[PDB]
């Protein structure tokens, strides 16, 4: 078997998006614009128009719901104490700055500087989002109180307080490590969290780009709009893409074939945005629904599940806010220099075969001895830490070795 | 009425002037609303507008800031 | 176009990740690979779901049996019934008939 | 109560698609077919190519 | 059409990362997720296209 | 809330109390000690 010694502590980013841009297309003012003939030839067509702008009103809601699960998650706006007195740990990069701007972390405002980037045009309109980035960053603060002073009790029901250096205690108790590891090497664990919190905003900003998807999706929006509006002057097999050019230069009888044509090219074109702002809306609103789970599960408590925030044993994680989205950094347990020894599945003495309780048989060459298994600290094996079943012959591989028992001397001297 | 610097709404039949111009006149990112009351204090969200404002009826219309919730600090030491 | 991955290279990770769950348990998936006995694992794998150890200690001869019948009467289950995968044929049709 | 006294392992087979077949559409040919005046009409129409 | 289907499949695709990273690489707890019983452990196996 | 006696079977012991940070002082009651002596 192989066991280890050592242990180190990491952190590692994970960033989703959770909502895109809010926009508005009416017909009239696009389609014809400020003409009365077109209009009444549009008129003929039906109520395209009316469902176009239903739909698109749909995703520009939807946006809003979107950031409202994601973010808003406790009913009350925690606060941190005035100091600080983490039993060692320092916060101070993901904790709000006052001696900045408005709220931002300094992990915050090197993210929104990072990300860099429609004015008004012939029939578009933007609107603007129903949180502010302020609410937003209050939302993150209120967070990340909470889960430094309350641990995840505040997630269930009343926030109750607990030491920091207690809480991660028997935060290791969840992975199955025991709690004396972390209260003996307190400060050697403080020490590695600090160093890879200020490792972190390096990695951010001497990358010239890692945030990726956060940028991306805001390009496509862009391009795909260019393109509507680039699809606007397009003969579509007429005589002139000037809808005055069409009506001043010829009889109104004539002129309406061509203007017919325009109309139809211009609304096949709408329809098709329209499509695709559909099917885009529908991925982001799947990534933030994943982007909620993971807010729940990882944020408000420990996780059990592989590979679902970080790699390697999960201990707690933290977010943080981003132009069009969020970003979490998971704290995870790796193990590291691991020795290896020759095992046994149970020890067979006075004819009896005894089982340990919890951990495993190891050998360093002579001796034997019980140790946990995600870590090295052997003991003696005794008679509480081990149990008995059966008898010696059935099982396949055993050793032989003697078992201390604790009351056998104590009542040898006190016959 | 959206995006209007708000001067502009008189330009553009019976009863619609007294929505027009009028006395209360309130100037938000979304644009500018009439008929509403702006107010100091805060509270929770009714119907949205933009911007983090939320029109509400108490008896009149009122517009106001959204509300977070109730400020809660956790008496936190290192012993407790 | 031709896939990225050529087929032999997909088999090359399903035979690692395989090899890995297979003589190391799952450490691998945290850190460092450490190996471990596989009934000694197999026994871990018991008490994590309310059966002690002993449970497997006693009765190995017996499950070693019964994993081996199951695994080979798999390969007969996948052999005999046609509409056993039913899925990615599925996928092959669609897409074939919408190009036609 | 009732509690068992045996058990049965079990091996089970669970399938899922995870790619489709790469393609692409050299857009103008399919519409236009190496013929001059078609190339030349399809450019009023704008940028769906 | 094309997109859609992508979309399904992507979607498909997903659901299967979770399953291996979940399964094939520890235990789990959460019922009918891997199998119908108590979980034990997972092979992977690959196919044409899946 | 159940407050219980600290006694010796729900409590384990590891090492010195030199290294550990905001270590109390109290004595943990053994059960066998009573019976001990009333037997010996
Ligand atoms: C576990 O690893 C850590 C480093 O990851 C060891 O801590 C280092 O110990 C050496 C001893 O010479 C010091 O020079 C370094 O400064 C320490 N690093 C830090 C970050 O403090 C630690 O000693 C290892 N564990 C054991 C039991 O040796
Ligand atoms: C917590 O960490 C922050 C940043 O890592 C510390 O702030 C820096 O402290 C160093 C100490 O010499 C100063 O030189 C810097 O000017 C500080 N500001 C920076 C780097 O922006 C802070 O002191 C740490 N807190 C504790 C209690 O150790
Ligand atoms: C295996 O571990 C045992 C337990 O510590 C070792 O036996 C003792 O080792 C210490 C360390 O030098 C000595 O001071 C003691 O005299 C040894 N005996 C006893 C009874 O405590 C043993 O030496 C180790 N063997 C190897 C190969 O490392
Ligand atoms: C553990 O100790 C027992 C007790 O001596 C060993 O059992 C003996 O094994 C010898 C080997 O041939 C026999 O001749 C004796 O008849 C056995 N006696 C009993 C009471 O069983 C056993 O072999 C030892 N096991 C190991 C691994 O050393
Ligand atoms: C649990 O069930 C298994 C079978 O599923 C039993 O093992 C069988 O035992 C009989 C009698 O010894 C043999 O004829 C069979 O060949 C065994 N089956 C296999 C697959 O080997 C087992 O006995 C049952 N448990 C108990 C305690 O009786
Ligand atoms: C807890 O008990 C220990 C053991 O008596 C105390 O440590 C000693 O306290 C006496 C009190 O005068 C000092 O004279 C000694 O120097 C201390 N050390 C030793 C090694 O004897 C300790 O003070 C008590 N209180 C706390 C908070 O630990
Ligand atoms: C395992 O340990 C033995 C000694 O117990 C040693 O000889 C061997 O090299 C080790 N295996 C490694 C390091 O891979
Ligand atoms: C381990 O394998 C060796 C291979 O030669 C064998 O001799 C030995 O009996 C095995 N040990 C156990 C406990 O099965
Ligand atoms: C509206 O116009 C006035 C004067 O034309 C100007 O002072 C004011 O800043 C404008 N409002 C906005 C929001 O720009
Ligand atoms: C609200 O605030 C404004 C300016 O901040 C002040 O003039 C006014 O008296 C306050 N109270 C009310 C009821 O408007
Ligand atoms: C708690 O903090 C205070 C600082 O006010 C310090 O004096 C005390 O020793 C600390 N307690 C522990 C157990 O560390």
């Amino acid at each position: 078997i192989a066991i280890p010694t050592n242990f180190t502590i990491s952190v590692t980013t994970e960033i989703l998006p959770v909502s895109m841009t809010k926009t508005s297309v009416d017909c009239t003012m696009y389609i014809c614009g400020d003409s009365t003939e077109c209009s009444n030839l549009l008129l003929q067509y039906g109520s395209f128009c009316t469902q176009l702008n239903r739909a698109l009103t749909g995703i520009a809601v939807e946006q809003d719901k979107n950031t409202q699960e994601v973010f808003a998650q406790v009913k009350q706006i925690y606060k941190t104490p005035p100091i600080k007195d983490f039993g060692g740990f320092n916060f101070s990069q993901i904790l709000p700055d006052p001696s900045k701007p408005s709220k931002r972390s300094p992990i915050e405002d090197l993210l929104f500087n990072k990300v860099t980037l429609a004015q008004k045009f012939n029939g578009l309109t933007v609107l603007p989002p129903l949180l502010t980035d302020e609410m937003i960053a209050q939302y993150t603060s209120a967070l990340l109180a909470g889960t430094i002073t309350s641990g995840w009790t505040f997630g269930a029901g009343p926030a109750l307080q607990i030491p920091f250096p207690m809480q991660m205690a028997y935060r290791f108790n969840g992975i199955g490590v025991t709690q004396n590891v972390l209260y003996e090497n307190q400060k050697l664990i403080a020490n590695q969290f600090n160093s890879a919190i200020g490792k972190i905003q390096d990695s951010l900003s001497s990358t010239p780009s890692a945030l990726g998807k956060l940028q991306d999706v805001v390009n496509q929006n862009a391009q795909a709009l260019n393109t509507l509006v680039k699809q606007l002057s397009s003969n579509f097999g007429a005589i002139s893409s000037v809808l005055n050019d069409i009506l001043s230069r010829l009889d109104p009888p004539e002129a309406e074939v061509q203007i017919d044509r325009l109309i139809t090219g211009r609304l096949q074109s709408l329809q098709t945005y329209v499509t695709q702002q559909l099917i885009r809306a529908a991925e982001i609103r799947a990534s933030a629904n994943l982007a909620a789970t993971k807010m729940s599960e990882c944020v408000l408590g420990q996780s059990k599940r592989v590979d679902f925030c970080g790699k390697g044993y999960h201990l707690m994680s933290f977010p943080q806010s981003a132009p069009h989205g969020v970003v979490f950094l998971h704290v995870t347990y790796v193990p590291a220099q691991e020795k290896n020894f020759t095992t046994a599945p149970a020890i067979c003495h006075d004819g009896k075969a005894h089982f340990p309780r919890e951990g495993v048989f190891v050998s360093n060459g002579t001796h034997w001895f019980v140790t946990q298994r995600n870590f090295y600290e052997p003991q003696i094996i005794t008679t509480d830490n081990t149990f008995v079943s059966g008898n010696c012959d059935v099982v396949i591989g055993i050793v032989n070795n003697t078992v201390y028992d604790p009351l056998q001397p104590e009542l040898d001297s006190f016959k | 009425y959206q995006d209007v610097n708000c001067t502009e709404v008189p330009v553009a039949t019976p009863t619609w002037r007294v929505y027009s111009t009028g006395s209360n006149v309130f100037q938000t990112r979304a644009g500018c609303l009439i008929g509403a009351e702006h107010v100091n204090n805060s509270y929770e969200c009714d119907i949205p507008i933009g911007a983090g404002i939320c029109a509400s009826y108490q008896q009149s219309i009122i517009a106001y800031t959204m509300s977070l919730g109730a400020e809660n600090s956790v008496a936190y030491s290192n012993n407790s």
